[PDB]
């Protein structure tokens, strides 16, 4: 949330200012140079802005394409038929538990003390 | 009773998706400038790490779901140019040219019924643009495609073509379309009029979120100006007024008051987020089955025999229009639940046996469409004498004349 | 690991070590700062429950989706679509990860296509022919009737068709010649 007009006045070394710099509605970037062309996000940033490396080898910011683009070849007497099949295998992964840990709050709190303990009667059913 | 008429009907649902992506400094929250302030706060140590290592838990689910209640396709398809869908007149709900955003007027209708201390709010990483690009390619996919570009490549069928598929998955018969084609289409395009209607008179389930995640910051707000049993709420007073050797339990018991309303806000928000989970998961089997497939799943896909369903998109949701079939008029008639014929009992292949009293007929089960009773009608696997309420009668045989 | 980091911490007591404290100063000092840890102590250990509850809670419905998973895809073939995996769906085998399960989705995928020409039905003698299961294509010549999913072309007999009404309705249709298989043998 800085203008980036504003971001010189709280300096890394290089990056002070007269570098690349570019000015995005998720912030101020520097450091990286925008480029026109548009291709799958590498790393999000936000708004619709992605970043990646890129070979020179320099880091570059872009819009994020939504993927390729083609027509559906539409008429009202016409139709595709398939002519032949492949079969296909895909794995899909599932997590189906966690630890099992356990904890004794009694030696946790106060180690081998019994004056520890003898405080924390105080505060009742919080260690059951 | 068999119905001998039809309604489609359109309904609407409606479904929220994100919350809006928070962050808070735990140091700017706490303290003012004070340094002391901060010096304290280093002897509880940890805790202004972990709200952080929780807050940015939520918001990377925050794009995940919206990640993945749209993007079932990769590959954006462009209408047609020619608006040729066989009496169909979906300008409603396709994108136009015109509009600043190309949202749909459907869209457009419903966007506009939806209404600092280290408190940051960070932007989501769709746009409202790409979403409503999205959505513009699944129904150009359903149009043109059917399901086949949920599976696969696209397929291109015509339309009033891939209706007939779609009724024959309830168990009407093509002819029932074929013969009606005209009829049907004035149905479906008058149901949209009275969702114009409907959504220009009620978006409750995504109006509240933008309530309560507004409310709660106010909550955290207004909860800076206790005093927490402390002598005043401005550090600067408390420094001032009194010696650090004391004015430090002061500083001490308004820290640890002013913590306790922090450690509070981020559960309340992870709570919400486990919600907000639970419905985006079922948004998205919803897109999956009702949109890209049709469903037996009774009443899964609005009310009625599914057919078809249709996507748009909408502020932090999104809500789907779903197409149904409606019997309706109906007639009494008599049943029995075999014909006997040459001593041999005969059932029907798959409609059901009705009578006028005056002739007998099979009919299919849902809609009403007497023929005559043929051995190609029917199956036959026995006496008449085994079963139940069979009735006497006669079969006719195509293949009589056939003698010749 | 940040449970234990807490331990260090002294949450304005003397000393993070009980036993500096416990040794240094007699009780009716020590108990007005001991009194403190335990504090600062509870707190840390309140909260780290707090977070295994939701872990739990949303792990469990996890685990929930899993066994929905293999009811449905494992013994048996089910035709929600994208359930069991991209495509059409075949079959499904289960193998085991530590804490977890990964599935191998079987599944089939039609590839190759070519155009054709179609009409929603045939009109023969003034009276509609509508297929059974298939879908009538044209080679632009001929005239035949297909399965949708699989190019596989069958003449036009009077045992794929069947008949209902007059050509005057289908707003579609293309004069045609249906065939009997019959004519010849039933001489
Ligand atoms: C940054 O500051 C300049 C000069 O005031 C102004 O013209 C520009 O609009 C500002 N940009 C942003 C992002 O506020
Ligand atoms: C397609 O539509 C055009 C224009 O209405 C019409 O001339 C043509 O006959 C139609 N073709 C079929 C087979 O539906
Ligand atoms: C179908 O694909 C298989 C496997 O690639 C190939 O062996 C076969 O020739 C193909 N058949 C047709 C009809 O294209
Ligand atoms: C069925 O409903 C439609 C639309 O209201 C109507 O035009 C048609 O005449 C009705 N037919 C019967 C059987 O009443
Ligand atoms: C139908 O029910 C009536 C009354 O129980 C009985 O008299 C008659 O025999 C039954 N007929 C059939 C079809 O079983
Ligand atoms: C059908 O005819 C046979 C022979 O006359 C008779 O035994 C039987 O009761 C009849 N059944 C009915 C339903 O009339
Ligand atoms: C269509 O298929 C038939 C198959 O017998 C063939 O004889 C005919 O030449 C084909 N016509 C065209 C235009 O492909
Ligand atoms: C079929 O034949 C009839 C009678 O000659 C004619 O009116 C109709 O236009 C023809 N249709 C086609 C598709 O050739």
């Amino acid at each position: 949330d800085v203008n980036c007009t504003e971001v010189p006045v709280a300096i890394w070394r290089v990056y002070s200012t007269g570098s690349n710099v570019f000015q995005t509605r998720a912030g101020c970037l520097i450091g990286a140079e925008h480029v026109n062309n548009s291709y799958e996000c590498d790393i999000p940033i936000g708004a619709g802005i992605c970043a990646s490396y890129q070979t020179s080898q320099s880091i570059i910011a872009y819009t994020m394409s939504l993927g390729a683009e083609n027509s559906v070849a539409y008429s009202n007497n016409s139709i595709a038929i398939p002519t032949n099949f492949t079969i296909s295998v895909t794995t899909e992964i599932l997590p189906v538990s966690m630890t099992k840990t356990s904890v004794d709050c009694t030696m946790y709190i106060c180690g081998d003390s019994t004056e520890c303990s003898n405080l924390l009667l105080q505060y009742g059913s919080f260690c059951t | 009773a068999i119905p001998t008429n039809f309604t489609i009907s359109v309904t609407t649902e409606i479904l929220p998706v994100s919350m809006t992506k928070t962050s808070v400094d735990c140091t700017m929250y706490i303290c003012g400038d004070s340094t002391e302030c901060s010096n304290l706060l280093l002897q509880y140590g940890s805790f202004c790490t972990q709200l952080n290592r929780a807050l940015t838990g939520i918001a990377v689910e925050q794009d995940k779901n919206t990640q993945e209640v749209f993007a079932q396709v990769k590959q954006i398809y462009k209408t047609p140019p020619i608006k040729d869908f066989g009496g169909f007149n979906f300008s409603q709900i396709l994108p136009d040219p015109s509009k600043p955003s190309k949202r749909s007027f459907i869209e457009d209708l419903l966007f506009n019924k939806v209404t600092f201390n280290g408190l940051t709010v960070l932007p989501p990483l769709l746009t409202d643009e790409m979403i409503a690009q999205y959505t513009s390619a699944l129904l150009a996919g359903t149009i043109t495609s059917g399901w086949t570009f949920g599976a696969g490549a696209a397929l291109q069928i015509p339309f009033a073509m891939q209706m007939a598929y779609r009724f024959n998955g309830i168990g009407v018969t093509q002819n029932v379309l074929y013969e009606n084609q005209k009829l049907i289409a004035n149905q479906f395009n008058s149901a949209i009029g009275k969702i114009q209607d409907s959504l220009s008179s009620a978006l409750g389930k995504l109006q509240d979120v933008v309530n309560q995640n507004a409310q709660a910051l106010n909550t955290l707000v207004k909860q800076l100006s206790s005093n927490f049993g402390a002598i005043s709420s401005v550090l600067n007073d408390i420094l001032s007024r009194l010696d650090p050797p004391e004015a430090e339990v002061q500083i001490d018991r308004l820290i640890t008051g002013r913590l306790q309303s922090l450690q509070t806000y981020v559960t309340q928000q992870l709570i919400r987020a486990a919600e907000i989970r639970a419905s985006a998961n079922l948004a998205a089997t919803k897109m999956s089955e009702c949109v890209l497939g049709q469903s037996k799943r009774v009443d899964f896909c609005g009310k009625g025999y599914h057919l078809m369903s249709f996507p748009q998109s909408a502020p932090h949701g999104v809500v789907f229009l779903h197409v149904t079939y409606v019997p309706a008029q109906e007639k009494n008639f008599t049943t029995a639940p075999a014909i006997c014929h040459d001593g041999k009992a005969h059932f029907p292949r798959e409609g059901v046996f009705v009578s006028n009293g005056t002739h007998w007929f099979v009919t299919q089960r849902n809609f009403y469409e007497p023929q005559i009773i043929t051995t190609d009608n029917t199956f036959v696997s026995g006496n008449c004498d085994v079963v139940i309420g069979i009735v006497n009668n006669t079969v006719y045989d195509p293949l009589q004349p056939e003698l010749d």
